[PDB]
RNA sequence: AAAUUUAAUAUAACUAUUAAUAGAAGGUUACUAAUAAAUUAAUAAUUAAUUUUAAAACCUAAAGGUAAACCUU
RNA sequence: AAGUAACUUAAGGAUAAGAAAUCAACAGAGAUAUUAUGAGUAUUGGUGAGAGAAAAUAAUAAAGGUCUAAUAAGUAUUAUGUGAAAAAAAUGUAAGAAAAUAGGAUAACAAAUUCUAAGACUAAAUACUAUUAAUAAGUAUAGUAAGUACCGUAAGGGAAAGUAUGAAAAUGAUUAUUUUAUAAGCAAUCAUGAAUAUAUUAUAUUAUAUUAAUGAUGUACCUUUUGUAUAAUGGGUCAGCAAGUAAUUAAUAUUAGUAAAACAAUAAGUUAUAAAUAAAUAGAAUAUAUAUAAAAAAAUAUAUUAAAUAUUU
RNA sequence: UCAUCUGAUUAAUUGUGGUUAGUAGUGAAAGACAAAUCUGGUUUGCAGAUAGCUGGUUUUCUAUGAAAUAUAUGUAAGUA
RNA sequence: AGGUAAAUAAUCUAAAGGGAAACAGCCCAGAUUAAGAUAUAAAGUUCCUAAUAAAUAAUAAGUGAAAUAAAUAUUAAAAU
RNA sequence: AUAAUAAUAAUAUGGUAAUAGAACAUUUAAUGAUAAUAUAUAUUAGUUAUUAAUUAAUAUAUGUAUUAAUUAAAUAGAGAAUGCUGACAUGAGUAACGAAAAAAAGGUAUAAACCUUUUCACCUAAAACAUAAGGUUUAACUAUAAAAGUACGGCCCCUAA
RNA sequence: UAAUGAACAAAUAACACUGAUUGUAAAGGUUAUUGAUAACGAAUAAAAGUUACGCUAGGGAAGGGUAAUAUAGCGAA
RNA sequence: GCCCGGGAGUCCGGGCACCA
């Protein structure tokens, strides 16, 4: 016998022990990530459940109608929308994923109660795995053009 | 982090693949033995195949 | 992931029918066995390393120059990726912006002839030297080659004095070479030197000195 | 229309990271070693903030001693 | 190993450092602190074990400059003994300067550059603690008890232990079925009667399960060995725990991305794009032409390289 | 422990307190003792010292499958 | 010398199966898993114990019957 | 011009050290239906060329999977360390129960062992009576060990080492 | 067919190869040569004993074989 | 190798480097 420490005895250390701060950070190619997100949003696209919001920046075929933006934003009223619309496109239990171009504050203070289901994410931040998890994608324009622009190709 | 052996160093160097080094044997008690023959003796030389693993890993960043 | 991409890795010291059970690939007994013998240990014979003489010496005043080819630049050419009309000289920051000279650049460019036989453009050249043939081939393109001097920071500057204009307002001049041998080949005019194909002062002051 | 589940939170865990802020009583046994306000805001009681205020034995190198919780001035 | 452990002393919320007698190279920069690169490069070592910068470019950072010296000798310097494996600045002992018309900085000298010692202050990035908030492919043997019980004269060491539940095993008693008092050996396997049990298709001359009639076959397992039934090692049985992991690098492979470029794209930098030489101002059209090295007037000769209506490696 | 044996006014025995010990004391000297035993204690730390040595290294299935020779070795239990 | 040192080949090492009573190294034969009809290897065929019948000689000692003990002596038998 | 499965012919399939290839169990993270007729674990009997999973019956949970599957990872698999911890065996109901003198009657149709009486014994310059030190207060105990001091100690005064 | 000795560190010459701010130098390098490690692939410039007071890790890195000798017996004399 | 002590030479004894 040595030292009480062995981890060979029940109370001792353990053999080839972690330690503190473990890093598991890798690598990956920018050009690469990028290609990634590109087929992300394209898989979703091919699903169906991208949907695009906007207005203030193309000319419209249609004109927007009254009572309703595209700034992808709204017991404060605006929780109540938000239930109304859910409801009315048959997507209450799914996960949906916002892409937003700025702190749309009222639409996170709306869907905070459906918190479990809903991605509330700046353009900046938004990640593939955040995508790919989706069941649903709501995306600004100006936020999908500045994605497209980050992952371009050149 | 993984340092390059300076003693392998001084003696050899890279070229292109492999590395090359100074015939051992020539420093002294060279009279008496014909110049023809100590010809050989001079100029550089090419690594084994046998040892040059262990130059590779004696000098990782040559 | 993509297939080929990942393997498992092997599992030591689990079990007898995975491969690699109890002495899990060191087999037996050895000081391998268990403590740490150098890869490279030679048993007590004198080591590859300790038999043979040392040799030479590092230059540490040599300046390696990023070598480059007239084929390269005529290959350039030949696709459009050489814009030289608002330019006329091609000199060495005018390169790397075109990627002509890719990676960082040290202590300066070498212009050399693999396709002078295939080279046929009518351009001022500068660069830190060239091989005689090279000069030859641009002479016969009908082109001007002319080789300068740059310190590393004049290198530096000329590669890009925006950084330097963005820092200090200003860009800051050329060193003369005071190095001799520097100053000789500047002066060589098979070498087609900056010194002689420009007459500059620095030759005449020296002329000046060394007849007073 | 109340219950059930799910996830989060305590005065009630530690460890690592990141961000913010700041740089603080133990014992012993007993003649047990306690509190009192005011002002301001919120709404007479109120909670909070800002304050003044009473008590608090003995021991824990240097009133001076000793064999810590004792003795001697 | 290492100026590490340890001991000792002293201060503070931080401390230290800090506005060049610094770096550099004749072009320049402009306090410190410490992170990327530079770079495992220069430097160095019984030239072994090994050790290893700086400039420069980037980040992090704060307003970062600013006088508090009547501007500094037993000081600089020298000799000598010590002194951060590479780069000095320090220091014991004695000798001992100079006024910006002057000093310091490099084996040495000559030029030239640059800074001004022997007087000073300095936030921020940083270290450690404590609290709060967040995030956990973290912990219930790293989940609050206890520094208690107990052990030691002492320094000192140092447990168990949440609540439910529990057909887990080892282990004990008992009952049932079956075998067993003329039989001898890893206690199993295969053959093979008989007895018992269960079975909602046993229709039976049935099927499974249990069971040491009887027969044949059968030197435990591991370790270490030329070789083990060995009378060589190790294990009383069961349950739980007990061993190829991480960091920083290097080389090969495979696949993916991009590709004569790649990564990073603030600027740098890394690898590739040209081989060779100790090093130097040298360097590419079938080879018999050419490049580099030794040689030389130039070839030859030796080695390695490049080079074949087109689209570069 | 029992028996037997020796000193038993002394260089005697013994109580109470104190001093001297870890490169290190004490010693009518045996390397004897320094808290059940020391050719130099114990505890904490350096510390996961080092070990060419011993032991151990946990699922399965597939394919291939050796050596115990030479050379060198402060080398012959190792390693190239 | 079941010794020691090398040479050649095999096997064992790392090889289970059949034989050699038992057996690392001998004699045959290389087990992917079964099945069990046909060839068989080395070894065997009274029983134990899977399988046998013949021919010609010799032996009378239990010689011998899977591990041959010598010089020599005696007795016989052939040949010259 | 591929993959999956099935044929036909052929060759190959012992294996220590070792190399190579492919799977399964366990646990955690990402994605994730479902349901008490469901699930998880266990026992028994089946099934699939079977370290695994599944079927049926049975028992216990539990308003119910980090469930199927693909990835990522691992404190990822144990008869082998004179391993470590815990539990339980074996020797074994064996050795021993530690200097030894007990008896009766009664407490008490409860006593070899507690108490009382009597008898007997043992120690007696002690196994007695006073004390010092020491210590889980062990005592004849909580209703508890009483001091102005003189063959009473401390403190106190005074010093030794 | 033997007649020999690595590197490292020193030393002497030649080379014109670098010359750490420039120029010189110093220093290094290239070429040629020098002296030994005989334990002769050379651990350091430099190294002997004892332990029955010893300790740790390990390894075994009378029996069995043989019958030279011994005893005993035979054949020949 | 260099310098001594007993013009050149021999024969002897001291040192001084070399000692990797
Ligand atoms: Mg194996
Ligand atoms: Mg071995
Ligand atoms: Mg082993
Ligand atoms: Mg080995
Ligand atoms: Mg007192
Ligand atoms: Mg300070
Ligand atoms: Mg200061
Ligand atoms: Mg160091
Ligand atoms: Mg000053
Ligand atoms: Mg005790
Ligand atoms: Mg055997
Ligand atoms: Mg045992
Ligand atoms: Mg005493
Ligand atoms: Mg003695
Ligand atoms: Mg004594
Ligand atoms: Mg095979
Ligand atoms: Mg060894
Ligand atoms: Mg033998
Ligand atoms: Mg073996
Ligand atoms: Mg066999
Ligand atoms: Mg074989
Ligand atoms: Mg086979
Ligand atoms: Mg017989
Ligand atoms: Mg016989
Ligand atoms: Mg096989
Ligand atoms: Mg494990
Ligand atoms: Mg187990
Ligand atoms: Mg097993
Ligand atoms: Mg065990
Ligand atoms: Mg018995
Ligand atoms: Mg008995
Ligand atoms: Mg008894
Ligand atoms: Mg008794
Ligand atoms: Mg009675
Ligand atoms: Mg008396
Ligand atoms: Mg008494
Ligand atoms: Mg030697
Ligand atoms: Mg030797
Ligand atoms: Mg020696
Ligand atoms: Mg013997
Ligand atoms: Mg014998």
């Amino acid at each position: 016998v040595g030292d009480a420490n062995s981890p060979t005895r029940h109370n001792g250390g353990r053999a080839l022990a972690r330690t503190a701060p473990n890093d598991y950070t890798t690598e990956l190619p920018s050009k690469v990530y990028s290609m990634a997100f590109n087929n992300a949003l394209s898989h979703q696209y091919k699903s169906g459940k991208l949907f695009v919001i906007g207005g203030e920046k193309v000319d419209l075929i249609s004109p927007t109608p009254e009572l309703d933006l595209n700034r992808l934003d709204l017991i404060f009223e605006g929780e109540v929308i938000f239930r109304k619309f859910l409801e009315e496109f048959q997507l209450k239990g799914k996960r949906l994923l916002f892409i937003t171009d700025k702190t749309r504050e009222g639409l996170i203070k709306s869907s905070d109660p459906y918190k479990q289901k809903v991605d509330v994410i700046q353009k900046e931040l938004v990640e593939v795995n955040d995508i790919l998890r989706a069941q649903a994608v709501f995306i600004e324009l100006e936020a999908l053009e500045y994605l497209a622009m980050a992952h371009q190709k050149e | 982090l993984m340092k390059t052996h300076k003693g392998t160093a001084k003696r050899w160097r890279r070229t292109g693949n492999t590395f090359k080094r100074g015939i051992a044997g020539r420093k002294h008690g060279n009279i008496g033995w014909s110049h023809r023959s100590l010809k050989a003796l001079t100029g550089r030389k090419i690594a084994h195949p046998a040892y040059s693993k262990h130059l590779k890993r004696l000098l990782p960043y040559h | 992931p993509s297939d080929g991409s990942t393997k498992s890795f092997k599992r030591l010291g689990r079990g007898p029918s995975s491969g690699l059970g109890k002495t899990s690939g060191r087999g037996q007994k050895g000081q391998k066995a268990r403590g740490k013998v150098k890869s490279w240990f030679e048993g007590g014979q004198t080591p590859i390393y300790k038999l043979f003489p040392k040799i030479g010496f590092t230059n540490v005043g040599a300046k390696p120059l990023k070598e480059l080819n007239l084929k390269r630049i005529q290959w350039f050419h030949d696709k459009n990726r050489l814009h030289l009309q608002p330019g006329e000289v091609l000199d060495m920051n005018k390169m790397r912006k075109l990627g002509l000279v890719t990676g960082p650049i040290k202590y300066g460019v070498k212009i050399l002839a693999s396709g002078k036989f295939h080279y046929n453009l009518p351009i001022a050249l500068e660069a830190s030297r060239a091989s005689a043939k090279a000069i030859a081939a641009i002479e016969k393109a009908g082109g001007k080659f002319t080789a300068r001097y740059y310190t590393p920071l004049g290198l530096r500057a000329h590669l890009n004095p925006q950084w330097f204009l963005e820092k200090r307002g200003r860009v800051p001049l050329q060193a003369r070479p005071t190095k001799r041998r520097d100053i000789d080949f500047y002066s060589k005019e098979e070498k087609r030197g900056y010194l002689v194909m420009e007459k500059d002062k620095l030759l005449q002051d020296i002329k000046e000195a060394q007849n007073k």
